[PDB]
RNA sequence: ACGACACAGGG
RNA sequence: GGGAGCUCCUCCUGUGUCGU
């Protein structure tokens, strides 16, 4: 396939897994959140797309609801 | 006659029916955790050089604190929970995460104590209580 | 030249004036004024070449230039006794110019001279020309103007956009700027009309003839009667300079308290809400001699084309009142003795003030439908609510209903992943392709609602031109002939979607069912019998909407109450039923795009044209920026209907209580009301079919502006010609309507500029020759009453232009066109973006449609729409549909292989669906 | 048809007696008895008889330029601040609406206020 | 050809 | 009404099931 289709896809799922973990009761941060996925979704390069990822996946993993090593592994 | 292949009928429309509603608790019931499974399984499948240190600090405890930013000029703190973790994270006060280079301002330790960079050294180190909240800006 | 040098010696004369020769000794032959003449030849407001004029410039001490001239006219003899004969009458009026007749030897003999002093560079009527007729490509007259009077800085058009009014909202300032200098130029209008009463004088006022600081000129088409029996024409002045008086804001100093920009507002008291007085001495302060009725309150017009004379009055003076005293006007109503406050009455921006008819005090009881009407009226709701002070928006905010505010959010889409890696399985989405992922779920966060209500700030007050509008109204009305409208009774109304809201605040109670339940079919038409006679205001809930899109902008969706649509569909639904059921016309609704009712719309567009091309527009803001005064004449022309079931005083009463639930309601954003300006409202039944009438009205107005500003000089044909000297003249002259000449224009309309409409979406098949040469519309006619008729800039990189039929139209109902052929014929069928299908495939709104096992028919109405692709020249656009009709096999075989698994076994005609004649019979005449 | 048609009368007429009790007094009786006809416009009810206020500020500067302080004053009489709170719904000191202090909070900030006698 | 239900496309 | 998380909009078109 491609990159900028598959980081799309991946930055879909990230919002919903951020929204099942009850981002909305943050307004600050469901804002900021809301912004990184409409940016990647509209972005053209596959550069800038892969920077919002790391921020939307930050965002996702400084909380301690989801565990990450059984997910990893 | 006609009248068995209308129950017939009738039988395969509720069975069809019935399991339609079974699939559809299952996923309503299953979700949360297959879309977890969902993310980090197109996640490893991106292979961003980006993505995979995050995620490989994340699991073994160097977690940020608030959200990555892009910008040059920003400011980032994480947390570093063994000393092994630092050692090979951070030389110097140049700092290494999510392919960036960063620089070190403060470490403050468990007890919101500032700890200087020359004092972390391998022989004293285990005299601390090791969540060395570190803060930095991309260079 | 002594010659020269002697000619402005005498120009100047005598007022001491230092002069230069702009041009030189001889006429200067402006570039292009505009001009308003109508005469046995020509007529129309075009741009002419004068070149009758000696202009000279004023240079004040230091030497430098001013804007002031003196032009000089060298008419004949005849011509020059009679204007200076006439000018000794009007000459002690103050808005006259100096003139300062003589003669001066030219070619040796005495040739007369007409010398009219410190005039200006330009004129009212090129002002208003530059204003209607705008091209954002050739405004050098309209930047010259806005420099001359200090209304910005040629720094300020470096700037990009800065004419456009949704970016750059700033040259709303800017042109407002101007209008202390307009208010002027109608005061000394005013004047100059009673100079001319009381000297006994007849002639007709045209822009052409009057300076920008207001003087007058030309008195060379004036005659003389008895003193005091004068009579000034003054219909096409005023039509024509009515659009840019509510551009520039003239009558902002009518604010202040003794009509001067500097002085405090009026305090007006707040409790007050009549002005009418008011409004009659605005009307008498500025219009004096428009010699036709004007009714403040518009429940007085005689019928609906003194609606919109009336109206537009009214939305004109409406902008000096302060906005608290509009609205609902609520009265203390005691129902065994205890005290309710209801709304006994409405204050409307273009209808004034109407009261209820049936308003009783001291009732014992309420009946059921007084209960209905009772909760469905804002005025309980906003009497016992808190007050709100939202600095989020720039609107009206009445009152908080609730002790907390609400943040609603938007979710992002659920991912289809089997269906994407289905995809990118076969191929698909790959590195520079042709179809790539462009439609998702965009989410939103909590401060979307208010974000998206703020955006009626591009709905203006609109002043029309009205002798130009009820015209447009009559051909519009030719366009609406062949349908059948009227009332029906209670037990005609055809409601689907019977379990579904019933507004604010009876979605607190039930749905829809249980108000049509409750009421009988007698209580339902006594509610409608009641909307006749009295005006109920309602609320309608405004929310987000969840659905897949390319733009990240969040669109919302309104619902109104109950009482609205269970009386709007009385009196509507016979008509709209009627319009969604004709085949062949021009508003194509309800004519389904299956079965070849594509081909048939586009044979049905090309009819006879004769050098035909294709066009289509848009319109920006569409539903927020449409003006109040196209909205009632859309809802007038829907209601002519009823000229047999409705007299005059109903389908008034009809008409308001349109407005005061559709066009001005009260709109609850989140937990608290507020005043919606105008617009088209998304849960009202008749928006797709108003959006129509506003859309033919746009499109009339472009084809009457297309051929009165073209040179009748230099028309060729005779017929043309004359169809525009008569338009003209039934425009401007001509009061009655002329139902000859407006059945003439709309055949000379369906032969030359044929149209397709939908809810603001057309496509027009016109005549390219008569387009080239400016008889019928093009796109530069449609930016321009765009621009001074809806408050917005239509960019030309969103509408197209096709010069090959066999090529369909570019784009309509986001649908494009292609020439296929289907059994020895060629056919038009419409394909979709192959973007689209795919993201309505990979991107679902609610997680068991991910299952795919069931939600089969779900891709097999996507492979409907997606089958027309089979046929396109690139090969992705068909692998869509091949791909779509492999994952509809696949998901039956692993269905199947389920449900013999969990249960014992089971086994039928879903074989029609991997197979393309099923799709492909979807798209063929029946038989 | 018969029982559900009841049972939405008692329920619209409830809530016309509930809303009724929140409304009458003294300042409606007092603003409808000095219009010339009993009639007043909808809009001037609240402005004029409410007793409690909801400000929804997006910005600092607007906070400034509007609530700044404990009492404000807004359509020509003086509001008592009460319970500021955030989008989040959580109660917000005064003490912390600073130019400094403006980004470590969510807005907008709902402020409550009473009218002052 | 007429209603109910589900789905799909076009303010 | 069923369903979903106190709330779930309008118009048109077309499929697929059911019943006349
Ligand atoms: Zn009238
Ligand atoms: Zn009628």
């Amino acid at each position: 396939p491609s990159k900028m289709s598959d980081v799309k896809c991946t930055s879909v799922v990230l919002l919903s897994v951020l929204q099942q973990l009850r981002v909305e009761s943050s307004s600050k941060l469901w804002a900021q959140c809301v912004q990184l996925h409409n940016d990647i979704l509209l972005a053209k390069d596959t550069t800038e797309a892969f920077e919002k990822m790391v921020s939307l996946l930050s965002v996702l993993l400084s909380m301690q609801g989801a565990v990450d090593i059984n997910k990893l592994c | 006659a006609a009248m068995q292949r209308k129950l017939e009928k009738m039988a395969d429309q509720a069975m069809t029916q019935m399991y339609k509603q079974a699939r559809s608790e299952d996923k309503r019931a299953k979700v949360t955790s297959a879309m977890q499974t969902m993310l980090f399984t197109m996640l490893r499948k991106l292979d961003n050089d980006a993505l995979n240190n995050i995620i490989n600090n994340a699991r073994d405890g160097c977690v940020p604190l608030n959200i990555i930013p892009l910008t040059t000029a920003a400011k980032l703190m994480v947390v570093i929970p063994d000393y092994n973790t630092y050692k090979n994270t951070c030389d110097g006060t140049t700092f290494t995460y999510a392919s960036a280079l960063w620089e070190i301002q403060q470490v403050v330790d468990a007890d919101s104590k500032i700890v200087q960079l020359s004092e972390i050294s391998m022989d004293n180190s285990p005299n601390l209580a090791w969540p060395l909240i570190v803060t930095a800006l991309r260079a | 030249s002594a010659d020269a040098q002697s000619f402005l010696n005498r120009v100047c004369g005598v007022s001491a004036a230092r002069l230069t020769p702009c041009g030189t000794g001889t006429s200067t032959d402006v570039v292009y004024r505009a001009f308003d003449i109508y005469n046995d030849k020509v007529a129309g407001f075009a741009k002419f070449l004068k070149t009758n004029c000696c202009r000279f410039q004023e240079k004040d001490e230091d030497d430098n230039l001013i804007d002031s001239y003196f032009v000089v006219k060298r008419h004949t003899f005849s011509n020059y006794q009679h204007e200076e004969t006439i000018y000794n009458l009007l000459k002690d009026c103050p808005a006259v110019a100096k003139h300062d007749f003589f003669k001066f030897r030219i070619d040796g003999d005495m040739v007369p001279h007409i010398s009219r002093q410190r005039l200006t560079k330009y004129t009212m009527a090129d002002l208003v020309y530059a204003l209607r007729h705008f091209d954002e490509g050739n405004c050098d007259t309209l930047k010259e103007i806005l420099v001359t009077y200090n209304c910005c800085d040629d720094d300020y058009f470096n700037k990009k956009d800065w004419y456009d009014f949704v970016e750059n909202p700033d040259i709303l300032r800017v042109y407002a700027n101007l209008g202390e200098r307009v208010r002027q130029a109608l005061l000394k209008t005013v004047q100059f009309c009673d100079a001319m009463r009381n000297a006994g004088i007849v002639g007709v006022l045209t822009l052409d003839n009057q300076d920008l600081n207001g003087n007058w000129y030309d008195f060379g088409d004036f005659i003389q009667t008895t003193p005091g029996s004068g009579v000034p024409v003054v219909d096409s002045y005023y039509s024509l300079l009515m659009p840019i008086l509510t551009l520039t804001r003239a009558l902002t100093a009518e604010s202040h308290v003794d009509t001067d920009l500097t002085k405090p507002y009026i305090k007006w008291d707040l409790l007050k809400y009549d002005f009418t007085e008011e409004r009659l001495k605005l009307f008498d302060r500025y219009f004096k001699y428009w010699d036709q009725t004007y009714h403040p309150n518009c429940v007085n017009c005689l019928d609906d084309r003194c609606i919109l004379h009336c109206a537009n009055f009214n939305v004109l003076f409406s902008t000096v009142f302060p906005p608290t005293s509009f609205g609902p006007l609520v009265r203390k109503i005691f129902v065994d003795g205890v005290p309710f406050v209801v709304s006994t009455g409405y204050h409307f921006r273009e209808l004034g003030v109407v009261h209820n008819q049936d308003v009783n005090l001291h009732s014992s009881r309420l009946s059921f439908k007084e209960l209905l009407v009772y909760a469905a009226d804002p005025a309980m709701h906003a009497a016992s609510g808190n007050l709100l002070l939202d600095k989020r928006t720039t609107c009206f905010s009445v009152a908080a209903l609730t002790n907390n505010v609400a943040f609603q959010t938007v979710k992002p889409g659920n991912f289809n992943k089997d269906f994407y890696d289905f995809a990118v399985s076969k191929g698909f989405f790959k590195e520079g392709s042709s179809v790539e992922l462009k439609h998702f779920f965009f989410a939103q966060d909590g401060n979307a609602a208010i974000s998206d209500y703020d955006y009626y700030r591009y709905n203006l007050p609109t002043m029309c031109d009205i002798r130009q509008l009820l015209f447009v109204v009559e051909v519009v009305d030719k366009y609406f002939d062949c349908y059948d409208g009227g009332c029906i009774n209670a037990n005609q109304v055809i409601v689907n979607n019977l379990d579904k809201s019933a507004g604010f605040p009876f979605n607190k109670w039930g749905k829809a069912r249980l108000y049509y339940d409750s009421m009988s079919y007698e209580d339902q038409d006594a509610l409608f019998a009641y909307t006749k006679r009295n005006v109920i205001p309602t609320i309608t809930q405004m929310n987000l909407k969840y659905a897949i899109s390319a733009k990240n902008r969040a669109r919302t969706v309104a619902g109104v109450s109950i009482c609205s649509t269970m009386t709007n569909r009385q009196f509507h639904q016979k008509l709209l039923k009627s319009i969604a059921a004709t085949r062949g016309a021009t508003v194509v609704i309800g004519t389904s795009k299956f079965y070849g009712g594509w081909h048939n719309m586009l044979k049905t567009v090309y009819s006879d044209v004769e050098n035909p091309h294709l066009m289509g527009w848009d319109y920006p803001k569409c539903d927020r920026a449409m003006p109040n005064m196209l909205r009632i004449m859309a809802s007038l022309v829907l209601a002519r209907k009823h000229t047999t079931c409705c007299s005059l005083s109903h389908r008034f009463y009809r008409l308001a209580n349109e407005c005061a639930q559709v066009l001005s309601e009260m709109v609850m954003c989140g937990g608290s009301l507020y005043v919606k300006p105008g617009g088209t409202s998304s849960g009202d039944a008749t928006t797709a079919y108003a959006n129509s009438v506003f859309n033919i009205c746009q499109a009339v107005t472009a084809n009457v502006n297309a051929l009165l500003s073209t040179d009748g000089n230099k028309i060729a044909d005779k017929y043309v010609r004359n169809l525009q000297h008569r338009l003209y003249e039934c425009l401007y002259r001509n009061r009655d309507v002329d139902t000859d000449f407006v059945n003439e224009f709309y055949a000379y309309l369906r032969k030359h500029f044929s149209m397709m409409i939908l809810s603001d979406d057309a496509v027009v098949c016109f005549n390219s020759t008569y387009a080239s040469q400016g008889l019928v519309a093009s796109i530069k006619n449609f930016k321009s009453v765009l621009y001074y008729q809806n408050n917005v800039f239509m960019s030309e990189a969103k509408c197209w232009t096709e010069t090959d039929l066999t090529k369909g139209p570019h784009e309509f109902c986001s649908q494009h066109t292609m020439l296929v052929k289907q059994g020895d014929d060629y056919v038009y069928l419409p394909y979709p973006d192959p973007s689209r299908i795919l993201g309505a495939g990979c991107f679902v709104d609610d997680i068991v449609k991910t299952d795919g096992t069931l939600m089969i028919e779900r891709f097999v109405s996507l492979a409907i729409d997606a089958y027309p692709l089979t046929k396109h020249p690139n090969q992705e656009y068909a692998d869509v549909f091949h791909l779509y009709l492999q994952y509809i096999r696949k998901l039956h075989d692993e269905l199947t292989g389920h449900m013999l698994d969990m249960y014992s076994v089971m086994l039928d005609n879903t074989s029609r669906y991997w197979e393309p004649e099923f799709y492909e019979a979807m798209y063929t005449p029946h038989t």
